[PDB]
Order: C-alpha cells, then structure tokens, then sequence
C-alpha cells in the first residue's frame, strides 16, 4: 500500500518546513523558497499494515506558469497549509482547493480528503481566530483542522496521522 | 588621362540623399563639392554616402538583407559599418518575428531552429525546476545562451550558422538528450500536463512536444491540438473570473 499526499498553499507558510519537521523531526529557520515540487517517503503502519506515504511539497510562490501538475493524480489526500499570522493567506484557501480538484479530477469531488493547517501558532501577531478557520472547515464537508507549528512541533505528529489516516480511507475506494 | 566627375546635372536621387545630408561625408563630416557628388560610394548598411577615405569599397553582408530575403551576397560598406558589423557578430540583436515573421516559412532552416528553440525554452524551464537535470543545464550552455532563452532573437553568427545548415544539428542534438532526461526522469514527468479538455490521465503531455499538443502562450497551460484550437483556455476563464467576484 502507498499513499500520496500532496502539500498546497501560499508561498512562506511552511509546506516545506510541515514536511521536514514531520518526516527528519528537524526544523531551519532559514527560508529556502522550493522552485519545484519534489517527494519524501515516510512509512507508517495502521493495523498491523504497512503503508508508505509520498508527500509532495510545492512551489507556493510563483514557478508555476510553464510548468505542469501532472502529479496531482491519484492524489490520496490534498493538504492546504495557511499562516496564522498573515490573514491573506488563510483568504486563498479557497483558490488552493478549488484549483486542485480541477487538477486531480477525483470522482466525487467533495467528499475528498482534504486536511487544513494552520502554521506558526508559536508566534504572537497571530490574526485569523481558530473558530473562524473551524468554521470554514465545517463549510466544507466537514474537513479536519489543526494549529501546527514546524518550529515546535505541536500538532505535526497529529496532522500527518489524520492525512495518512483519511489517505488510507481514499486509496481503498477507488479500488472499488 | 583625368576622370571627368564634375557634372551640372549628377544623377537626382543621389542629389537627394547628398543633400539630405547637408553634404557632408557620413563618416569625417567632410562638406563635399555639390558639383562632385559622384565621387562619393554609398555604404549599403547604414544607408548614407561617405567620402572615398571613410569608404573603400569593403564588402560585407547586409542585416536587412538578411531578414527581408534571404540575401547573404556582400555589398559595399564604408569602413565604419564594415567595422561595426564585425564587432556585433555574435551579439543578439535581431528579432525575426518583429522584423520580418514571413521569413520563417520562406526559409527551411530556420523554421527548424525556431522549432527546435520552442522546445529548448520549454526543456530549460523544467530543467532549471529538476535537481537531477544538472549536468543537462551545463550542455544547455555549449551554445549561446539566448539560443535557450529566447525564442526569436538571432545574431549574425546564428543566422549564418543556419544557412551552412550547422545550426540545428547543434540544437538538434540537444533536444534529444533533454527529450530522454524528461522521459526516465519522473521528477519532469510530475512537471507533466493533464489536458484539462479531457483529462486523459493516461497520456501526460510537455510544452515542447509541438507534434502532440498547443500550449496556450496566456497561461502556457498545456492542451492538446485536438482539444484547444477551438475557443478559448479554461485556465484563464477561472482566473479572471477569480478577481471578478474578489473586486
Ligand atoms: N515560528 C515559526 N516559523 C515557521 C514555522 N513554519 C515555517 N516557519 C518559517 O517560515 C519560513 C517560510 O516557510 P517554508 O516552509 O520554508 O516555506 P514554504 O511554505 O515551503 O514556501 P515555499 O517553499 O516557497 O513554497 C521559513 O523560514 C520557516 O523556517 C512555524 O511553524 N513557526
Ligand atoms: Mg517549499
Ligand atoms: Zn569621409
Ligand atoms: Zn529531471
Ligand atoms: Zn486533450
Ligand atoms: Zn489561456
């Protein structure tokens, strides 16, 4: 059994570092903007299975133009990541999942995997309130939310468990 | 045993273009006798006459000429346009698109190195994107760089290069090594397209396979030919309709 996620959401918000906290437990602070989309692979186990995971992490900035998405197919699960502390980004959400079930295409659009984070809870200027983004979650068929930081690891073990979990579900179905 | 060059009645266009130039020498200022204009040469690149020291009959191949027909005969120039030429050579300074765009179907050879640099600039994007396509960047680098870079800029060299035929074996050889990377490298077949049209998931489709499928040059969404021509791209539809409901 493999799984594969796929990271979305603007630039700076922490998709690369979400990743690299989750899968190696480490975490820079210095910023490193990703130019293209590329993988890591964690295995965890569910249920006395093995599973592999496959999480890609995107280019959030502005390399997209020219360059294709091919990879979004056979997505398991779609992961939207928004800074807590700049309210613009946890806006484009909208735009992110939108786009990505024009891309990936999966039969029964909206009862897809889709696993909302909000990065940098460790920092203070934190502007958008955890139940206005819990709420905008509950508009969408009811999609699970967490408040993560990367630096401090709160909640990333939590997140990536739900996203393999509700993977696992996805990837069992269109089997059938 | 004299020439005979003074004359009441030289020929009148060029008592036009002398005259245009307050008969002065283009190239020392030299105010030249009205009734001598004979004597000076006109320097077929920068279109004005010249004094017989500035001008000795060098000869030299013609850039309008080049772009206009496909005329590589020498014409005489004044030393300074001879000189001048020369030194811009390799520089890439002509656009053959907005000079002349019928030039590329009056010429072979060039059509295939236009061709063959549509799909090197869309090779080079998702190589510069790829951290396994390095040493593939490199070879991208044993020709000029705006070869690569640029679609429709050529200088001399490469407009030359093109008539002895050499230009696109050199091209040629390189969007084929790009085009292996690409299909056992699936860091670029991620990079890949689905057609939005049709959304066959099962041929993934590159802006540099021209044979197959139209990038739309708004978007640079990928679609197929089969699938586009018709109407307009649904990337842009949405897009634009995003602002719409926002402002
Ligand atoms: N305090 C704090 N800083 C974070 C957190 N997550 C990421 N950062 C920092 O924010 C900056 C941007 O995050 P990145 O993950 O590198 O960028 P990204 O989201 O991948 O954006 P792109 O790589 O351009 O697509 C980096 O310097 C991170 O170290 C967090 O949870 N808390
Ligand atoms: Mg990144
Ligand atoms: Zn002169
Ligand atoms: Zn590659
Ligand atoms: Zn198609
Ligand atoms: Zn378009």
């Amino acid at each position: 059994v493999l799984l594969k996620v796929i990271i979305l959401g603007d630039s700076g918000v922490g998709k690369t570092s979400l990743m690299n906290q989750y899968v190696n437990k480490k975490f820079s602070n210095q910023y490193k903007a990703t130019i293209g989309a590329d993988f890591l692979t964690k295995e965890v186990m569910v249920d006395d299975r093995l599973v592999t995971m496959q999480i890609w992490d995107t280019a959030g900035l502005e390399r997209f133009q020219s360059l294709g998405v091919a990879f979004y197919r056979g997505a398991d699960c779609c992961v939207l990541v928004f800074d807590v502390t700049a309210p613009n980004t946890f806006k484009t959400l909208d735009s992110w999942r939108d786009e990505f079930l024009i891309q990936a295409s999966p039969r029964d659009p909206e009862n897809f995997p889709f696993v909302v984070l909000g990065n940098k809870i460790d920092l203070e200027n934190r502007q958008v309130a955890t139940k206005r983004a819990q709420a905008w979650c509950y508009s969408k068929n009811n999609i699970p939310y967490f408040e993560t930081s990367a630096k401090e690891a709160i909640n990333v073990e939590q997140a990536f468990q739900t996203i393999a979990r509700n993977a696992l579900k996805q990837e069992t179905e269109v089997e059938l | 045993n004299a020439q005979i060059i003074f004359n009441v009645h030289p020929a009148p266009t060029r008592k036009i273009a002398v005259a245009k130039q307050n008969y002065r020498c283009a190239g020392c200022g030299i105010r030249t006798d009205p009734d001598y204009i004979k004597r000076l040469r006109y320097c077929e690149y920068l279109g004005k006459y010249f004094c017989q020291c500035c001008h000795e009959n060098a000869q030299m191949a013609i850039p309008s000429r080049v772009l206009r027909k496909w005329d590589f005969s020498k014409y005489y120039v004044s030393n300074f346009s001879k000189d001048l030429l020369i030194k811009i050579w390799n520089d890439p300074l002509f656009n053959v698109q907005d000079i002349n765009s019928a030039l590329y179907r009056k010429v072979k050879l060039l059509n295939q190195v236009r061709l063959l640099r549509v799909q090197l600039c869309h090779m080079k994007n998702m190589f510069k994107t790829c951290r396994l396509a390095k040493e593939l960047l490199d070879s991208f680098d044993t020709v000029p760089g705006h070869l690569t870079e640029d679609l429709h800029l050529y200088s001399l060299n490469d407009l030359t290069a093109t008539r002895k035929g050499e230009l696109g074996p050199r091209l040629a050889e390189l969007t084929r090594a790009g085009a292996t990377h690409v299909e056992r490298c699936m860091l670029c077949q991620a990079k890949g397209f689905i057609c939005e049209f049709c959304q066959n998931e099962d041929d993934i489709i590159f802006p540099f396979e021209l044979h197959k499928c139209r990038t739309c040059e708004e978007c640079k969404a990928c679609y197929h030919k089969a699938c586009f021509k018709s109407g307009s791209c649904p990337r842009c539809e949405r897009l634009q309709a995003r602002r719409e409901a926002l402002a």
